């Protein structure tokens, strides 16, 4: 409130939960040893036209020989940032090598289809991992001519992602299946000519296309990582297969099913978890958290101050107290006494007074504070009469009682130079 | 200092987005405040006319009594308002006959209850022990005497 | 079917020189109405609200100011003038009293009108019905930072003031409010409050049980009218479908992306790095902060509207029950002999005791 | 009232939520009571 002269009230300040203690960490016990050093270490990888396709599953990555690397001439990640590419378990992912010039590179990329990428292979711009290239003039240059390997230039409309057609057509503009070169008539199908003195934009780079399947079937690759135990109860940290976080796990009630893993409760928050080893448990991120407001009488009387939790049970309370992951931490400090109700919790110096006064400090619902002390109630000035035959209250002297009322007329005649 | 070109213009439209919006936010919450007060001034106003300028004859909107008169006095931004009220304070346990069978026919005073038949004596206020001769009129010709309660005579 | 409008009542007349309408009897119509007092008493907490965290979205948080701070003292009046509204109708009790209970005075089964010592609960099964009319769609805990933090006032002690009113507006005398108490035995109460409509009171006494009939019947008919029937009693309601539909709607732009990858906390820490990344975390920011500016606003604006509605309550509490409202038709559409109060969620209902005279004549002066 | 017809910032509009149809909602209340007003302003005596 910025003041050193304070009155009296619910003061209401900045927020508190508890700060995560462990961690449960889940893997299934899944190894293998990727073909990296075989999708990237071999050189039967077809042209364009016939553009490779790779499966990947139940391994383990290494990302390491990818960034640790001096080998690869363009590379970027394209849905995804790299660093953090090492805490991702996967599944069944996949990739395209091929063999081009050094000019592509740039029309490679999500949309950008040109020629030979709005010919022979297609993206959207969304279901993107990463890019790789690099030059091969070393194995894939003669300047002999490279008359080996094509890709096709010619088409009816435009293509559609992740689409291979290999048919060289006798190609026409309105059909004619034909022999070419008959007039009109030729194939879409085109070399290389590749030559091993030639520049950048001309030299024969190999070209991946790293497709990312990500979350969509239980984690098969995994990065390289370490799995923990389990901690029933305890506001801890998750990291499941992609799927870190924060809060409390415990068992299921429910009906699940066997591809299944998510739940997300009203929106986006998977809600449970069927353990990568065979659980099948909730989620309650929610550990305990909100907000505090502070009782204090007003310097007038004292300085003693009783703190007011606003989401609890009175569970977590003198655990986080004695736990030591309560964010208002506090050196002026103790563990006195706690009063329980006001279903947003826990209210720390505190007693149930049996007795009810007048409701000065209106905690929560129904009850209130005093002195300091704290009650529920006193509704109000309990009497107890009722109807009469014929005796009754008549007045013979009185009172006259002038009151205040307060209120305003208007506030302040205030403006603005927005332009200054 | 250390800009020229339209990188700065990006964080000065920034700047711009920033504090327009919350420059906006501010106005807004300000004509907010406008609207309460001035629907509160209007009651200001409306018990200035009703409470001071006249007796209101409606029951604790001015006061928390009975609005004897209303005194108004200015303020910064604001106003006053001593209530001269009343609250009746001397209680009493007295009791009634209401329709009085008096020649044989029910008797009503004045529209203006209880008889005073502390040994049929009088009758009274609403909110007073007066003593009233009592008289036909105060009451009226009721019909007969048939649904009476009190059987009182010597009605002057 | 599709018309214009049978557009009112269609009659005609012209004026008579001394041959009038006259009535020679009368009824009695009692009336609902449905007063919202006090939305729900939400929080939020917007340092989770946005933010459940990174970190480095906590450093943004700190970026863009104190808006979740000015938010919170927004939420603290919001809340606040909640109570204010709910005190400022509720507890105009000077001295609380006792519910007798013996229930059948002048001529009147109060049952359920007034609650029972014989029932477990003791709010008054009126009331109760309306809790069965309330639709919707330990502790509460969300992962979404959104509370409904309970009312200061206890339901069962809100029932418990309203019963006290009821008692003492029965009971007391006229002087019921400003002072303690009176005593007036309720025929002759209600044959005071006949002199302030200004007529006899013999009729009173020719009618005993017949208004008594009237009365209870017509209480036994609100009964009938309210039990399964139709919705001339959710405005609360409204109000409430309202307060959902913003909540949802919250919820269901927390869903929405804009124009980043993802739209969930660490689903983007995932594919991020660099402040690029933090770049569309702070459109995260924005979007999410607007939307929030925006429900308080409102919030605050349905408010404003409550707070006039809550004026109109403690009003109707005032003028209306307390005393005889000669403003005419104010608390009913009859005369407004009395009014006595039903509470409800969020809101207050009235049981406005109107008169009517009726007998339509014609007859010279 | 943003893009009057539109193929891509149809989509960008979807991309910034529904807020569109929040403000038919408000726009809606606002007819809504406008006209509940007129009601409970005039029509009073239904007996023509």
């Amino acid at each position: 409130v910025k003041s050193f002269e304070i009155d009296k009230g619910i003061y209401q300040t900045s927020n508190f939960r508890v700060v995560p203690s462990g961690d449960v960490v889940r893997f299934p016990n899944i190894t293998n040893l990727c073909p990296f050093g075989e999708v990237f270490n071999a050189t039967k990888f077809p042209s364009v036209y016939a553009w490779e396709r790779k499966k990947i599953s139940n391994c383990v990555a290494d990302y390491s020989v990818l960034y640790n690397s001096t080998f690869f001439s363009t590379f970027k990640c394209y849905g995804v940032s790299a660093t953090k590419l090492n805490d991702l378990c996967f599944s069944n992912v996949y990739a395209d090598s091929f063999v081009v010039k050094g000019d592509d590179v740039r029309q490679i990329a999500p949309g950008q289809t040109g020629v030979i990428a709005d010919y022979n292979y297609k993206l959207p711009d969304d279901f993107m991992g990463c890019v790789l290239a690099w030059n091969t003039r070393n194995i894939d240059a003669t300047s002999t001519g490279n008359y080996n390997y094509k890709y096709r230039y010619l088409r009816h409309g435009k293509l559609r992602p992740f689409e291979r057609d290999i048919s060289n057509v006798p190609f026409s503009p309105d059909g004619k299946p034909c022999t070419p070169p008959a007039l009109n008539c030729y194939w879409p199908l085109n070399d290389y000519g590749f030559y091993t003195t030639t520049g950048i934009g001309y030299q024969p780079y190999r070209v991946v296309v790293l497709s990312f399947e990500l979350l969509n079937a239980p984690a098969t690759v995994c990065g390289p990582k370490l799995s923990t135990d389990l901690i029933k109860n305890q506001c801890v940290n998750f990291n499941f297969n992609g799927l870190t976080g924060t809060g409390v796990l415990t068992p299921s009630s429910k009906r699940f099913q066997p591809f299944q893993q998510f739940g997300r409760d009203v929106s986006d928050f998977t809600d449970s978890v069927r353990d990568p080893k065979t659980s099948e448990i909730l989620d309650i991120s929610p550990c305990s958290f909100g907000g505090v407001s502070v009782i204090t009488p007003g310097t007038n009387a004292s300085s003693e101050v009783a703190v007011l939790y606003q989401d609890v049970n009175c569970t977590d309370v003198s655990t986080a107290i004695h736990a030591d992951q309560l964010t208002p931490a506090w050196r002026i400090y103790s563990t006195g006494n706690n009063v329980f109700q006001t279903q947003a919790g826990c209210l720390i110096g505190a007693e149930h007074v049996d007795t009810s006064y007048e409701c000065d400090i209106p905690i929560g619902a129904g009850i209130c504070a005093s002195y300091i002390v704290a009650y529920t109630m006193s509704l109000g000035a309990d009497s107890s009469i009722a109807y009469s035959n014929n005796t009754i209250a008549i007045p013979t002297n009185f009172s006259i009682s002038i009151t205040t009322e307060v209120m305003p007329v208007s506030m302040a005649k205030t403006s603005v130079d927005c332009n200054m | 200092s250390r800009l020229d070109k339209v990188e700065a213009e990006v964080q000065i439209d920034r700047l711009i987005t920033g504090r327009l919006q919350s420059l906006q936010t501010y106005v807004t919450q300000q004509l907010i405040r406008a609207a309460e007060i001035r629907a509160s001034a209007n009651l200001a106003a409306t018990k200035m006319s009703e409470c001071v300028l006249g007796q209101s004859k409606r029951v604790d909107f001015c006061g928390k009594g009975y609005h004897l008169m209303s005194f108004p006095q200015a303020a910064p931004h604001g106003v006053v308002f001593l209530h001269v009220t009343y609250v009746p304070s001397q209680e009493r346990n007295f009791t009634t006959a209401p329709a009085i069978c008096h020649e044989g026919k029910a008797y009503f005073p004045r529209e203006g209850v209880f008889v005073f038949n502390g040994t049929s004596w009088f009758i009274t206020q609403r909110n007073f022990f007066s003593p009233q001769i009592i008289t036909t009129d105060n009451t009226f010709v009721s019909g007969n005497c048939d649904v009476v309660i009190g059987i009182i005579n010597n009605t002057v | 079917v599709a018309y214009t409008m049978s557009l009112g009542a269609d009659s005609s007349i012209a004026y008579s020189n001394n041959t009038i309408a006259i009535p020679t009897n009368f009824s009695i119509s009692i009336t609902t109405e449905v007063m919202p007092v006090s939305m729900a008493k939400t929080s939020v907490d917007c340092n989770m609200y946005i933010c459940g965290d990174s970190t480095e979205c906590a450093n943004l948080l700190l970026q863009y100011g104190s808006f979740c701070t000015q938010l919170n003292r927004a939420l603290s009046g919001i809340a606040a003038e909640q109570d204010r509204n709910t005190r400022e109708v509720f507890a105009q009790v000077k001295q609380m009293y006792k519910t007798p209970t013996l229930k059948y005075f002048g001529g009147f089964n109060f049952s359920q009108i007034l609650p029972d010592p014989l029932k477990p609960t003791k709010r008054s099964f009126i009331e109760d019905l309306l809790f069965n009319k309330v639709t919707l769609a330990i502790c509460a805990q969300k992962f979404n930072g959104l509370t409904v933090l309970p009312p200061l006032l206890t339901d069962d002690m809100i029932a418990a003031y309203t019963a006290a009113l009821v008692s003492g507006t029965a009971t007391a005398g006229w002087t019921f409010g400003a002072g303690a108490a009176l005593q007036i035995p309720f025929a002759m109460q209600m044959a005071y409050r006949f002199n302030g409509i200004g007529v006899t009171q013999n009729v009173l006494y020719e009618n005993q049980k017949q208004i008594a009939n009237q009365f209870n019947k017509a209480i036994s008919q609100i009964q009938e009218s309210l039990t399964t029937t139709s919705t001339a009693l959710g405005k609360l309601q409204d109000v409430v479908n309202q307060n959902a539909q913003a909540l949802n709607t919250l919820v269901k732009q927390l869903s929405s992306n804009f124009g980043a990858i993802s739209s969930v906390l660490n689903d983007i820490l995932s594919r991020l790095d660099k402040v690029e990344a933090e770049v569309q975390i702070d459109r995260l920011i924005t979007g999410r902060l607007q939307s929030l500016q925006t429900y308080v606003t409102q919030q605050l604006i349905r408010a404003a509207e409550i707070r006039a509605s809550a004026n109109l309550a403690a009003t109707k509490m005032s003028e209306c029950v307390l005393g005889q409202s000669k403003r005419v038709d104010f608390c009913g559409k009859g005369y407004h002999l009395m009014s006595f109060p039903q509470a409800a969620p969020h809101g207050v209902v009235f049981l406005h005791v109107t008169y009517v005279p009726s007998q339509e004549r014609n007859f010279t002066t």
